[PDB]
């Protein structure tokens, strides 16, 4: 999917994540034998409807909260 | 239908240009809520509710065909 604002992952440099245009967020892992995202988000009601413009990390590895801001007026930490 | 050697035909979702128009409707309504007719608002409500499910179907078609 068209990933928008694929930011880092605190204490996971190689486990890069990214919000998409579809409304889902994708988590890649270069060291998981798949450059394609290993942790994809389904496009159900739990995720976002409108495009996810800003996925971003909040807190260290203890509280690895990944807020994925979308254009729906709905975000997902 | 697909145009290549062997005359194959692939899968498809009927929401390909709707994603752009839905973005236009959402920006034109939250930005200022211009003099847009209610028919367009009905199209936005009938297609934005399908938009994540529609692109998920697009994901199913793209990954299935890939």
């Amino acid at each position: 999917s068209a990933v928008m604002s694929a930011t880092f992952a605190k204490f996971h440099p190689n486990l890069v994540v990214g919000g998409t245009y579809s409304g889902q967020i994708v988590l890649w892992d270069n060291r998981s034998n798949k450059r394609t995202p290993v942790q994809r988000t389904p496009l159900s009601a739990a995720a976002h409807t409108h495009p996810v413009y800003c996925v971003n990390v909040v807190g260290t590895q203890n509280a690895h909260n990944l807020i994925s801001i979308s254009t729906d007026g709905k975000i997902c930490s | 239908v697909r145009g290549r050697t062997g005359n194959v035909l692939k899968l498809k979702v009927n929401f390909l240009p709707e994603i752009i128009t839905l973005s236009k409707e959402v920006r034109n309504l939250k930005w200022l809520g211009f003099r847009v007719p209610l028919a367009i608002v009905n199209k936005a409500h009938q297609a934005n509710q399908l938009y994540p499910f529609a692109i998920s179907l697009i994901e199913s078609v793209r990954t299935y065909e890939r």
